[PDB]
């Protein structure tokens, strides 16, 4: 593989035992307590350097607990990266860790941070002439080219030339440290030796993207406008991304529909060289050109769409475009379309690739594409921590190392989807629900938990309050027959399975401008196809929705930003379950995850004035019974 | 708790008289009853005649008199007073005997047994001994909830635990293991434990050569003060000191060796009623040596421990790694189904991580608490004190694993009009003691209180 | 003096008629039946009430945990 399973090492160094493990002499007087064995921080009110310790914490790993007396710290080998560029001293930081925590430093942890600060995200990459070559500013990076075998053996002993540094730059390595130091230039042939080399002897090269250097590539129809939205953290995220001077390929984790692609964007712009983008499907790709890129600085006009259906001017796009995984290299080539535009990103050296959510999307195909483009740098805009493309060559070392993680707690918080609350309400129990668990044990029960009418009176409640706080309400409800019968008993223009997206629009509208509409119930239709609206109040019914990392997209889609305050929780999580029902062991599921996620939790099944609601249709279990009649004709 | 002051006033009264000739032991019961009643005995010692129940009415405003109730009906239920329908009135007094002996004790009686103690060159160091007693202590507590290897030998003890089936432990398989007794082992942290294991030894000890007034006598003896000089030596009767070489023997009795001296008055007496600090080869670090964490995140932060402490911890929590200052452990919904499989509720945990592992989160325990009870008015919002998250975190475990609501009291009745059950209500509603009411049915299951009340208000 | 003590049971009607269901199965040992929400019974056999029960849950239930 051409990447380095180190980015995605994450999740280890946390075992520790007692006998082995001596008291720390710090221990006695540490304002922290780094636990080195279980990689924990236990940084107390003792410490009077906490910021500058949990700055330091958060780069060189992920601080897990940020309690109110001590705080947390977790192992992440990006993260371990990540602190490596920071650029702190590696035995300076070591000291003052020591100091600070009471535990002493571990053996293998200081290893471990001796090598970051210097090894990782410290690689040595010359340039002569502008270009990429086989050295270092530091003697060891000058050391690593000269024995590198597609660095030393596929670099020419020539220190540098312009020329060569233009358009050979062993190919055209743009993705090289930082050049004007002691080097020799190289070839134009294979980079994917290159990377393939230090990913494997573990070399994580600090890289540029040298554009100017990119004489190959024209400076295509890009117009550099910034005008597009820009935002705090991914205002930040370019300023990791961008480096120093020159931009530099890397990945970077982004909450989707947020804005995701506006930091793609303004680097394709800043780099001024051949770009192209991707969204994770043809429709999606609409979806968010539509969405912002008009909004965006973007002009469509070069940005063709392709489908292998959905055809397109290929091969003669003036500037950057916009494809997605589907078309680029999937089973769905439909039409020769897609093949054409793969010859022309073959025949066009693409100095920079945009992506969305490549995680669903096998890296199979990412990797293939990868080989048969060849292209100077990459850009991955992640959703997940964790995903099924951390192959042996990870699409990290394939792309770059990691700049920004996006933080929901930091961004649900702020003010964008500020006062996250989560509640799980329990739907009471009644008879003809445990007689229907009794008769059958199959997944049809799913729609016969669901559909209890309770469910409907403690969503009409959260109606009401919500318009009485002039609050916006969302509900996840990919059902279909109740869907519609509860909305017939509401009696309120509503959202529904399938909802035409003019009509969609226009509750929309009505619903977070309007306040006579404030409730809109999504389906499992919309999700990865709509437009996500702010969330407020949240309402989930359903909790199938696959296996997992369905529920983990849900929760950072749905929950999208929401400029409001007046409310306390200005973003309510609800999960109305029947109590004593199959899904319950799910909604315990949910409830996990959703802790593990940080928002705030609760449950709120003493409702103020739950019988005390208008329309107290099919209350009686008798009702029930039969609403359960005609569920099991669903 | 089973209340050993419900066990003091389950004695009939002769017998309670017989306890009252112990002067010592009045006193020590004294320390007990409620304020109100403390007062109000404190009151009537002196004056050599009865007094009318209006004043002692009167005495007490409102807003308060259910303390009035209280102390009354205590009173009343041990008989330290007599009731007196002389005049069809109430001529309130004391149990004679309770008079005067507590009145000799405020100004030098005759309390010889009071006076059992000896003063003489008490060599017994701090650590020296109380050290010792305190690992007997803790060797008892881990055989009885089972330790790795239990090295408690008290057979006489053992016999206690398992006939007084001290803990949900297969003794005929040796099994010392929690039960609802165990779980209440658990709980009690010293004065329940200490107080459960003493009305164990009573119950068990109950059948021949009791002497129950020397019983108590001995107890209170030892947890009146320092004895001392001539203590083992004199101031025992037979069965006093043979039950004192047995409560020697279970560690509540600090005696030297030989044999033969005087009483070694350990510490632990003093905790049996002290209801104040908890803290005990010849190390002891001075600190609050009980070691846990307990936060918003739900999980364990422990840096201090100390080894049963920590294994209690433990029955409600894994274990993966015991580490230098922490163990491998994390609180969580499953953590506590542990306990739960052993059914125990999760309400003695509530109180316990109030009190114990406080040791560890004094910090936290105090940011929780802020002082935000003079600035509760001010501010509305309290400041997490006694966090109420986690709170509702295990009320909701409990519920999950529960599946049932129960509630307690009895079936109230004879409510003939609607403006007498209102009234209650409301009265109730004043007092917080209505579970739930129904003028339709006029019935309900909650304390008696409100009855209570309503019935002194139309007698008197 | 009237007060009619016992193990009060409150819980939803569907589990109240189970229960019952259960305790004439055990020989029908509630006391009372107060209403459709509260039941007076018997403490000696609640809990083998329980134990029951949770036999039952078990039998039907299962806890597939899928």
């Amino acid at each position: 593989p051409a990447d380095f399973v180190p980015d995605s090492v994450s999740g280890m160094f946390r075992s520790h035992d007692f006998s082995y493990l001596r008291l720390r002499p710090d221990h006695a007087s540490r304002p922290l307590w780094i636990s080195p064995s279980d990689g924990r921080i236990i940084l107390e009110s003792f410490s009077p350097l906490a910021e500058q310790a949990q700055d330091f914490l958060v780069t060189i790993a992920e601080p897990i607990s940020r309690p109110s007396h001590i705080h947390e710290y977790k192992i992440t080998a990006y993260s371990l990266y990540a602190a490596v560029s920071v650029g702190l001293e590696t035995d300076d930081i070591i000291s003052v860790l020591d100091r600070l925590s009471k535990v002493p430093v571990a053996e293998s942890i200081i290893n471990f941070i001796k090598g970051a600060t210097i090894s990782y995200g410290k690689v040595k990459l010359v340039i002569k002439h502008n270009r990429y070559f086989v050295e270092t500013t530091q003697a060891d990076i000058l050391q690593m080219l000269l024995n590198d075998s597609v660095i030393g053996p596929l670099r020419i002993d020539s220190d540098h030339q312009v020329q060569p540094p233009e358009d050979v730059l062993e190919r055209e390595e743009e993705d090289d440290d930082i050049d004007a130091v002691h080097s020799f230039e190289i070839a134009n042939e294979s980079v994917e030796v290159v990377k393939k080399r230090c990913q494997e002897i573990d070399y994580p090269v600090l890289e540029e993207y040298d554009f100017r250097n990119d004489h190959r590539n024209p400076d295509l129809d890009i117009d550099l406008k910034p005008s597009t939205q820009i935002r705090p953290y991914q205002e930040k995220s370019l300023s990791k991304m961008f480096g120093n001077g020159r931009a530099r390929s890397g990945i970077i984790v982004l909450p989707c529909g947020a804005g995701k692609t506006l930091v793609g964007i303004t680097a394709a712009c800043t780099i001024k060289k051949s770009v192209i983008v991707l969204c994770t499907s043809s429709v999606s790709v609409m979806q968010w050109r539509q969405q912002f890129l008009q909004w965006c600085t973007l002009q469509p006009e070069n940005c063709a769409v392709f489908t292998s259906d959905n055809k397109e001017m290929f091969q003669t796009e003036s500037g950057l475009v916009v494809s997605t995984y589907s078309m680029v290299a999937n089973t769905r080539n439909r039409s020769h379309d897609s093949q054409k535009v793969m010859d022309f990103l073959t025949g066009r050296e693409w100095g920079f690739i945009i992506l969305d959510e490549v995680h669903v999307v096998p890296a199979a195909m990412f990797r293939r594409v990868v080989s048969t483009i060849a292209a100077h740098a990459k850009l991955g805009l992640t959703a997940t921590l964790v995903r099924e493309d951390d192959k042996i060559g990870d699409l990290n070392f394939l792309i770059g190392p990691k700049l920004y993680e996006a933080n929901w707690m930091e961004l649900s918080q702020k003010g964008h989807i500020a006062n996250v609350q989560c509640a799980e309400v329990w739907c009471p129990m009644t008879a003809e629900f445990y007689q229907e668990y009794l008769r059958e044990t199959a997944r049809k029960r799913m729609l016969l938990y669901i559909m209890n009418p309770t469910k409907f009176q403690a969503c009409q409640f959260l109606i009401q309050y919500h318009e009485r706080r002039g609050d916006k309400i969302i509900v996840f409800s990919d059902n279909v027959y109740a869907l519609q019968e509860y909305a017939l008993k509401m009696g309120k223009p509503f959202i529904y399975g399938s909802t035409p997206q003019q009509e969609r629009m226009n509750i929309l509208q009505n619903f977070q401008y309007n306040d006579q509409i404030n409730t809109i119930f999504l389906s499992k239709v919309g999700d990865t196809s709509i437009d996500l609206p702010e969330a407020t109040c949240l309402i989930q019914i359903s909790s199938h929705y696959g296996s997992r990392r369905q529920e983990a997209q849900r929760l950072g889609r749905i929950l999208r930003a929401k400029r409001r305050n007046d409310e306390g929780f200005n973003a309510f999580f609800y999960s109305l379950v029947s109590k004593d029902t199959q899904e319950m062991y799910y909604s315990t599921k949910r409830q996990a995850f959703l802790v593990d996620q940080g928002y705030a939790f609760k449950v709120i099944t003493h409702l103020h004035g739950m019988e005390n609601i208008p329309n107290l249709a099919y209350a009686s279990p008798r009702e029930r019974r039969e609403l359960l009649q005609e569920v099991l004709l669903k | 708790k089973h209340s050993v002051t419900q066990y003091l006033e389950e004695i009939p009264q002769q017998v309670q008289n017989r306890l009252y000739t112990s002067p010592a032991t009045c006193l020590a019961i004294y320390r007990i009853l409620p304020p109100l009643a403390k007062f109000f005995i404190m009151a009537m010692v002196f004056n050599e005649n009865e007094v009318p129940l209006l004043d002692l009415d009167k005495w007490v405003n409102s807003n308060g008199k259910l303390q009035f109730q209280n102390a009354i009906k205590s009173m009343k239920s041990l008989h330290l007073l007599i009731p007196n329908k002389s005049s069809g009135t109430l001529m309130i007094n004391l149990n004679p005997t309770f008079k005067i002996s507590l009145r000799n004790a405020l100004t030098g009686g005759e309390v010889q047994n009071s006076f059992g103690v000896v003063v003489e060159e008490n060599v017994v160091s701090l650590d020296l001994l109380d050290e010792y007693s305190a690992n007997k202590w803790e060797t008892i507590l881990h055989f009885m909830v089972g330790t790795p290897l239990a090295k408690i030998p008290s057979e006489k003890v053992l016999n206690l635990l398992k006939h007084s089936k001290l803990m949900e432990e297969v003794n005929s398989t040796g099994e010392f293991k929690i039960t609802n007794e165990g779980f209440q082992f658990l709980l009690q942290e010293i004065n329940s434990q200490l107080w459960t294991l003493l009305l164990q030894y009573l119950k068990m000890i109950e059948t021949s050569k009791m002497d129950l007034v020397d019983v108590l006598h001995f107890i209170f003896m030892l947890g009146a003060l320092e004895v001392g000089k001539a203590y083992k030596i004199d101031a025992l009767s037979e069965t006093q000191r043979i039950m004192l070489q047995d409560m020697r023997d279970y560690g509540l009795v600090f005696q030297k060796h030989s044999n033969d001296s005087i009483f070694y008055p350990t510490k632990l007496a003093l905790m049996l009623t002290s209801d104040t600090k908890t803290i005990r080869g010849l190390k002891n670090q001075d600190i609050p040596d009980g070691s846990l964490i307990v936060e918003t995140n739900f999980k364990i932060y422990s840096y201090s421990n100390s080894p049963l402490q920590i294994a209690v911890l433990s029955l409600f929590v894994h274990l993966k790694a015991r580490f230098v200052n922490m163990v491998l452990g994390q609180i969580t919904r499953e953590s506590i189904r542990r306990a739960l499989t052993n059914g125990i509720t999760a309400d003695q945990i509530i109180a316990y991580l109030e009190t114990h592992a406080h040791p560890q989160m004094r910090r936290l325990a105090e940011e929780k608490l802020e002082k935000k009870l003079e600035l509760d008015p001010n501010c509305k919002e309290p400041l997490q004190v006694l966090p109420p998250t986690v709170v509702d975190q295990i009320r909701l475990w409990q519920l999950e694993l529960d599946r049932v609501i129960t509630y307690e009291g009895s079936l109230y009745s004879d409510f003939e009009t609607s403006q007498e059950y209102n009234l209650l209500s409301k009265y109730a509603q004043d007092i917080g003691v209505l579970l739930w009411k129904d003028d339709k049915k006029k019935k309900f299951f909650i304390s008696k209180e409100g009855n209570s009340q309503v019935l002194d208000f139309a007698k008197r | 003096a009237r007060a009619r003590k016992g193990a009060l049971v409150q819980c939803d009607p569907s589990i109240k008629a189970l229960i019952l269901q259960i305790d004439a199965k055990m020989s029908d040992i509630v006391l009372e039946e107060l209403d459709d929400t509260h039941l007076l019974v018997n403490p000696s056999k609640v809990e083998f009430v329980k134990h029951e029960l949770n036999r039952l849950l078990s039998k039907n239930i299962y806890n597939p945990m899928d």
